[PDB]
């Protein structure tokens, strides 16, 4: 369960 | 859920739009996480786990996560989102 995250 | 979509227009602040866009490797779609209290996403009506359907009227359901990020990062001083909850 690899999660990508980006602060926007 | 597309049976109850939501339209939200965000005004960019000093810390950006005040949310994280997340995706799960291997699963379609992008979703909202970590809405910052009092930030643009909060004020615009976004909720945790909302799924993005359109960015400025463009359907992004089939687009890769990195492209959805780029659309939001490139929008300028504001961005309009069609999302749905759950």
């Amino acid at each position: 369960l690899e999660t990508k995250k980006t602060k926007l | 859920s597309m049976h109850k979509p939501k339209l939200c227009r965000l005004a960019k602040g000093e810390n950006g739009y005040g949310f994280h866009l997340n995706a799960i490797r291997g699963l379609p779609g992008s979703f909202i996480k970590e809405v910052q209290k009092g930030g643009p996403a909060d004020l615009a009506g976004l909720e945790d786990e909302d799924v993005i359907i359109e960015v400025n009227g463009v359907n992004v359901l089939d687009e890769p996560y990195e492209k959805v990020v780029d659309r939001i990062q490139s929008s300028g001083k504001n961005v309009t989102l069609l999302v749905c909850g759950k």
